[PDB]
């Protein structure tokens, strides 16, 4: 079968490095 | 159908407002006076 | 009319307590690396007491500002965990400034 | 961008300048016995409020123990009252002739604007330190009472152990 | 506060509450083409367009600068040909 599942290794707490510019209208 | 409406809207609306000049008479005599000339204002 | 030094300042405190502010001000390398900005920071320290601080619209950078203040003997690293923290840590930051003010 | 960039006097102020702030200052008071920029120092030195006391900002302005009253009360009954009356008159109007109607209605609003305006004086915060300061009293009597009652009920049963252990001496 | 004796407001003329038919005697076309007569009755049938209104008349209706002299005479021609 399946030998063993792969632990949850979800990083909530990366804080993402999205670039936000286009706001001012 | 719209003269019906209009005619019972009409006296449904001259029942509210007799009902309502006649409690605040009653439960306010000292507002009595322009209650009744707000008849004469309306009627 | 140009805005005198003392509504920029007042601005740019009131701006700090900004979750997403802090995040960006943080994200670039220069900001943290030039010692102005952090003389900045430990120059707008005077705020804390009255009339001064009659004139905030937000107390909560009050402690921020201070908090950064911690920031410059705790390290960059905890950035990340900057919005985590504060969203934990609201309620007895939150108590502390009543308690400071309301009392 | 979505952010402001940071002020520009703040770049200009090093260590070094925070560490010879206080001989500059020592200086400008000598020399000296809206603030011309001649030197770059020049902003720690701390900025003088305004002698006007105002501060302007998005278009809005801005600037002693605690540290007939009975006029207003019968204006605001004698208002309510007249409300009541217009408010009967305003739906004796729609029962009758509705076209009009908006004539005598935002005339009620002004009474209700004047209600408000009667709130503007009468604010409260007054009030509200008079309820916190009766809560916090009535809860340090209720601790202290409960202190001297227990330490009272205390002293009772050393007294009446003490009497017990002397009749059986 | 905004009881004026100054302001009085007359009935609205003509009254809804009164006959508005018969108040200037508006009754006659009204009683011509009512739905039902006096007694309750059908009085004619009733339809939706005017194609009976020209039944009367002669035909089969299933479904429903200028020189005159010289047309004239070019149609004779047309016709004569």
């Amino acid at each position: 079968p399946s030998y063993s599942p792969t632990s949850p290794s979800y990083s909530p707490t990366s804080p993402s490095y999205s670039p936000t510019s286009p706001s001012y209208s | 159908r719209s003269n019906q409406y209009q005619r019972g809207k009409m006296h449904g609306l001259k029942q509210l407002r007799d009902s309502l000049a006649d409690k605040i008479v009653d439960e306010f005599p000292e507002l009595k006076e322009p209650v009744e000339d707000i008849i004469k204002r309306t009627s | 009319p140009l805005p005198t030094r003392f509504e920029v300042e007042l601005e740019f405190i009131q701006s700090l307590a900004n979750i997403q502010y802090v995040t960006y001000l943080l994200t670039q390398q220069q900001i943290w690396k030039s010692p102005n900005f952090k003389n900045y920071l430990k120059y707008l320290e005077y705020w804390c007491n009255p009339p001064y601080s009659q004139c905030i619209v937000y107390p909560n950078c009050l402690f921020i500002l201070k908090l950064l203040n911690g920031f410059m003997e705790s390290a960059l690293e905890g950035l990340d965990e900057l919005p985590k923290i504060i969203q934990l840590q609201g309620p007895q930051w939150m108590n502390e400034m009543v308690e400071r003010w309301a009392n | 961008s979505l952010y402001p960039p940071p002020p520009p006097y703040v770049k200009f102020f090093t260590q070094s300048n925070l560490e010879k702030l206080p001989k500059y200052k020592e200086k400008k008071a000598a020399s000296a016995k809206e603030e011309e920029i001649t030197c770059a120092l020049d902003y720690l030195i701390p900025p003088p409020m305004p002698k006007n006391q105002q501060y302007r900002a998005f278009g809005s302005i801005w600037q002693e123990n605690e540290s007939n009253y009975q006029y207003k009360i019968q204006e605001l009954r004698k208002l309510l009252k007249s409300l009541l009356l217009n408010y009967l008159e305003l739906i004796g109007v729609l029962s009758i002739n509705p076209d009009m109607y908006e004539r005598k209605v935002e005339n009620i609003r002004t009474i209700l604007v004047n209600i408000h305006h009667l709130l503007n004086e009468y604010r409260q915060s007054r009030e509200s330190l008079i309820m916190l300061l009766e809560e916090q009293l009535e809860y340090k009597r209720g601790e202290i009472r409960e202190i001297e009652q227990v330490c009272k009920q205390v002293h009772d049963k050393l007294t009446s152990i003490q009497d017990t252990l002397r009749t059986g001496s | 506060y905004y009881v004026d004796p100054e302001t009085t407001y007359t009935y609205q003329q003509p009254n809804p509450l009164q006959d508005l038919i018969s108040v200037y005697g508006l009754d006659d076309i009204s009683r011509q083409v009512a739905r039902t007569n006096l007694d309750g009755t059908k009085a004619v049938k009733l339809r939706k367009s005017y194609k009976n209104q020209i039944a009367d008349l002669s035909g089969k209706f299933s479904t429903i600068n200028f020189d005159w002299d010289l047309c004239s005479s070019v149609l004779s021609q047309f016709e004569r040909s």
